[PDB]
């Protein structure tokens, strides 16, 4: 027996007893299952008192070693080929629950050994740098000698002729290729700094000046035979050092490549072990007694699966030790878990981003999944725009496997998570456009237009059409470019938005009644549900009924003047009625009675709820807030019209610009211009309209949702459930 | 690559416009304010669609 | 290392904890063997070396380096010549002989960093050149040890 999205979500409390020896295996099995949230019974103590604190420190050291390995791989541009293998491990963990293994100490020792080769490679790099410095001396070829980058030879010569004002010869010789510098981290053209002078003090001063001039001096002998012998020795040493450095570099590269073959897998395993240790530390345990005894959170539906998995683990365990769980009662608030299907997880996340629902059974926030696409559509309007964004959502949904494979992205991750919310939004928008006769501000007139202008339209003079019937669906096909069209559409979506909003509010309120009815809360129901229903019905539902009636009665044929809906509301609010016209002779009296009932319902909010108080101030504040919020939100829902008209006018203006750019004179040059004009219109429409208007309108519909719908029934915060499954990230070492 | 979708959408839109102009719907050449040369509108839209299809072919890539 | 890892692991029995402590105490025998520079010198004179903790005596204590310094680097030079002859003997291809050669290469690398006099003696005796030539050993561990020895020799050569 499993429960879906129907009502305040389901959860349960259970205590799992396990043997000490099989603690690691049970933890690995639970993490692979990831269907429990262990209560932090042992976490009441400080972190320094954790049972696996030393193991936690060892895992942290292993993580530091893995981070150093990743740093080395980045420093040598290793491919990290194990990243592909890590995806299979995450898939293996999600599907078949592979055993974690008890070789964690072996991986720890391997990490220490890898750090040993890391230090060896660092020493090899230092030796290579020293040899590169030594190779500079090899440039010496046929008194103080040195080498200096060519950029400072003239300055050095001027300093020498100034400080050593006497005569001192110089033997500048150019270097064929640049040599890398340590601090400068660059290779620059250099020149020889051979200089000869008399006097030991003068030689010391010259050496000091050269050292101040960022020079590296050399002791090459002046004797031709001696210089040749020294050069031969230096060449032999340089050849040996070059061979040694090449071998060391090859060995280091091979070791790094070999490590990269399993570096990601080892890191994922270390992360899993660290998570297991952290869970164990939070889990209750004892030293003398049999370890691994604790409680947690688990759904009722998952009990049988948990028992079967535990039995399988016990069979796989090296010792026949039973492992089961016990269900116990506790007044501490349980968590809440929403059963997320692949195409409703996005809706659930959007709904619960506001907060955490109360506990009960099944799962909650469901109506948002249907309402949000539809309310976004009711303001999105355009059939063509809705179809285009539905096609985009389909393209982003059909490739879910590739989408999961691809990087989440900064913004695309939210979009990818919405690969199914966007599709429903597109379908609803396409339907609304099938009503709103505007593909892109265009009434295709699929059906028969019910309106007809007079028989002979004037040559250049305006006329008023006449109709014999209503349109089968959507706006009447004759309303395209009509002067009246703006006012008629406005008067249309006034009642459209008002009625849709009142329907949404009343349905959410029904949800509210359902949530109250799940609990007992008899006083709560009597003091909150019935009188609020009386308010909103007897005022705003009466207004909606009047809006419907003014459409029901053919005031043109009946001859009775149509009363103003706003006028009727004003008369009801600050008069006993008797408007210039009325829906019905009783409807005036009925409206008066409904207003009287709504007024009388205020003390019901004020005092029926306490029924026993100092806390009644909160109840009074909540009642005032409820009344004001109902009024404000039902007034607000015309903001759906605001967005809808904005979209329609924007589409009309964009098409007007497109037509003016494209049509022109329909010539060959005109066709050339239109070729780019159509693409420019499509780009502008896509970017501005689709990318923005649609995202904004989804935000607007969601905002209306949290403002009104959930504000009607959301009971407040709660405990969010945790799966405690292994992350299987194996990435983002930073 | 990316421009191929744009070219295809433009070709489809221009083809629909040419069909409407040939049919002389209430919109486009139907409006008196708009030029009434419906055949000219259809010809212009058809040639624009041909250009857009050429752009689609040019943007088409195999691998 | 296995005993160290076991001591790192948690003990579920008091008797197990006592046994772990006893094993840790008994592990002092390895330390006692390592400090026996005479034992290490005898093993070097012995035809076989097992890379025991005595093989790290120079790192463990300067006493091994001081002993090897004797007779003007000759204590180390004799072992270096023996290792070079064993390499030239042609039996090093054997796996056990490969392990022995790896131990000898590690000892040579430790000696080279121990004192530049040993490096000078090896260069004079031709052992350093032979080791550099044989640095491309077939065995991966032997190759790494020979590379370390060459780097130690080269590092002192350029210093």
């Amino acid at each position: 027996k499993e429960e879906a999205i129907f009502r305040s979500a389901e959860m349960a409390l259970v205590q799992f007893y396990i043997p000490q020896e099989i603690s690691r295996d049970s933890a690995y099995t639970l993490g692979q299952l990831g269907l429990v949230q262990f209560r932090d019974l042992n976490s009441k103590v400080r972190a320094f008192q954790r049972t696996f604190v030393n193991e936690i420190r060892r895992l942290d050291n292993v993580e530091r070693q893995y981070r150093y390995f990743y740093s080395l791989l980045k420093k040598h541009d290793i491919k990290l080929y194990e990243g592909d293998t890590d995806k299979y491990l995450d898939g293996s963990g999600e599907l078949y629950v592979p055993p974690s293994g008890s070789v964690i100490d072996d991986y720890v020792r391997n990490a220490s050994y890898l750090e040993e080769r890391l230090i060896q490679m660092e020493d090899a790099t230092d030796q290579i740098e020293v040899q590169k410095n030594d190779l500079e001396q090899y440039r010496f070829i046929l008194y103080v000698t040195g080498v200096i980058a060519r950029d400072k030879v003239a300055t050095l010569e001027q300093i020498l002729w100034r400080v050593l004002r006497g005569n001192l010869f110089f033997k500048t010789v150019e270097i064929e290729q640049p040599v890398y510098d340590v601090k400068t981290r660059e290779y620059k053209h250099k020149n020889a700094f051979i200089v000869f002078s008399h006097g030991d003090l003068i030689i010391k001063r010259i050496r000091k000046i050269a050292e101040s001039l960022d020079a590296n001096l050399y002791d090459v002998d002046s004797s031709n035979e001696g210089r040749s012998q020294q050069l031969a020795k230096v060449n032999k040493n340089l050849s040996d050092l070059y061979t040694v450095l090449k071998t060391t570099s090859t060995t280091l590269e091979s070791e790094l490549y070999a490590i990269a073959k399993e570096l990601d897998s080892w890191f994922q395993d270390v992360t899993r072990e660290k998570a297991i240790f952290e869970i164990l530390n939070k889990s209750n345990y004892d030293t003398n007694r049999k370890i691994l005894i604790a409680e947690g959170w688990i759904p009722r539906d998952e009990l049988a699966t948990l028992q079967a998995r535990l039995g399988e683990m016990i069979a796989r365990l090296g010792i026949d030790v039973p492992s089961i769980i016990q269900v116990l009662d506790t007044n501490h608030t349980p968590p809440t878990f929403h059963r997320t299907n692949k195409f409703t997880a996005g809706f659930q996340s959007i709904c619960d981003c506001y907060g955490i629902a109360q506990y009960r059974e099944i799962n909650a926030g469901l109506p948002t999944i249907v309402t949000f696409p539809f309310m976004f559509a009711i303001m999105f309007g355009d059939m063509g725009h809705g179809f285009l964004m539905t096609l985009a959502a389909l393209s982003l949904v059909l490739n879910e496997k590739k989408i999961n494979k691809m990087k989440r992205g900064e913004i695309f991750d939210m979009a990818f998570t919405g690969r199914y919310i966007i599709l429903l939004m597109g379908v609803f928008s396409m339907y609304t456009g099938f009503l709103y006769n505007d593909i892109f501000s265009k009434t295709m007139t699929i059906f028969k237009s019910g309106w007809k202008w007079p028989d002979h339209w004037k040559k250049g003079e305006s006329i008023t059409a006449t109709s014999v019937g209503t349109y089968p669906i959507g706006l009447d096909w004759a309303w395209h470019g009509t002067e009246n069209a703006l006012l008629f559409s406005n008067s249309y979506k006034m009642k459209l938005s008002i009625l849709m909003g009142f329907i949404h509010m009343t349905y959410s309120y029904f949800f509210s009644l359902a949530n109250h009815l799940y609990f007992n809360s008899m006083i709560d129901i009597i003091g909150n549900f019935i009188p609020g229903l009386l308010f909103m019905q007897g005022i705003f539902g009466y207004l909606s009924v009047c809006i419907v009636y003014k459409w029901a009665v053919d005031w043109v044929k009946d001859g009775k003047p149509a009363p103003g809906l706003l006028n009727m509301l004003i008369n009801m609010f600050l008069s006993p009625g008797t408007i210039d016209d009325e829906l019905y002779p009783h409807q005036a009296k009925v409206q008066v009675f409904l207003l009287l009932m709504a007024l009388v319902c205020i003390p019901w909010l004020l005092l029926v709820k306490p029924l026993h108080g100092d806390i009644m101030i909160h109840q009074v504040i909540h009642t005032i807030e409820f009344c004001l919020n109902c009024v404000s939100h039902t007034a607000s829902y015309l903001r759906l019209w605001a967005l809808s008209l904005a979209h329609a006018q924007l589409s009309s203006v964009l098409w007007t610009m497109t037509i003016q750019i494209a049509f022109g004179f329909r010539g060959f040059v005109g066709v050339f211009m239109t070729v780019a004009l159509f693409a420019m219109w499509f780009a502008l429409t896509c970017a501005v309209l689709v990318l923005m208007e649609g995202t904004s309108a989804m935000l607007h519909s969601l905002r209306l949702h949290w403002v009104e719908s959930m504000s009607k029934f959301f009971v407040g915060e709660g405990l969010p459930y945790e799966p405690f499954a292994f992350e299987y990230k194996d990435m983002e070492v930073a | 690559w990316c421009c191929t979708v744009l070219s295809a959408f433009g070709v489809v839109i221009l083809s629909v416009i040419a069909h409407l102009f040939n049919t002389n719907h209430e919109s486009f050449v139907g409006s008196i304010n708009d030029p009434e040369d419906g055949p000219a509108v259809a010809h212009t839209v058809y040639l624009a669609a041909l250009v857009y299809l050429v752009f689609f072919v040019f943007c088409g890539f195999q691998v | 290392p296995t005993v160290q890892s076991l001591s790192e692991r948690k003990y579920s029995d008091e008797e197990l904890r006592q046994d772990i402590s006893n094993l840790k105490e008994i592990l002092e025998n390895e330390y006692q063997e390592l400090t026996s520079f005479d034992e290490y010198v005898a093993e070097l004179d012995s035809k076989l070396l097992c890379w025991s903790p005595p093989h790290v005596d120079n790192g463990f204590w300067s006493d091994n380096i001081d002993e090897f310094k004797k007779d003007n680097y000759k204590i180390f030079r004799q072992l270096i010549e023996l290792l070079q002859a064993k390499v030239r003997n042609g039996d090093v291809n054997a796996k056990q002989e490969k392990i022995i050669i790896q131990v000898a290469l590690n000892d040579i690398t430790h000696v080279v960093e121990l004192l530049p006099e040993s490096i000078d003696v090896l260069d004079k005796t031709g052992g350093k050149a032979d080791i550099m030539e044989l640095l491309n050993h077939s065995d991966s561990r032997v190759k790494y040890e020979a590379l370390k020895a060459t780097q130690a020799i080269i590092g002192y050569t350029f210093k």
